[PDB]
């Protein structure tokens, strides 16, 4: 790893979470929580990340957020 | 979108 390796990780990282917020203001339930997932499968850490959602998000659509990973 | 994303970094 070096800057450009950990810089196209944040970036994609990102991306998915916008992609995961308008999805989901849309109601595109599904898709939204497929573009959260990407996010959270990148890092090594996901626990805060997820606290956070779990704030942020109805609970039948968390839940299925956790079903996805 | 992008709250999100602020609210990530926010720490």
């Amino acid at each position: 790893s070096d800057l450009k390796d950990a810089e196209a990780v944040q970036k994609f990282f990102l991306e998915e979470i916008q992609l995961g917020e308008e999805l989901l203001a849309q109601g595109d339930y599904e898709k939204g929580v497929d573009h959260l997932t990407n996010a959270i499968a990148v890092c090594g850490q996901p626990q805060q990340l997820l606290q956070v959602l779990q704030q942020t998000l109805p609970p039948p659509v968390f839940q299925m957020l956790l079903t996805k990973l | 979108g992008x709250r999100l994303c602020r609210l990530l970094s926010y720490a």
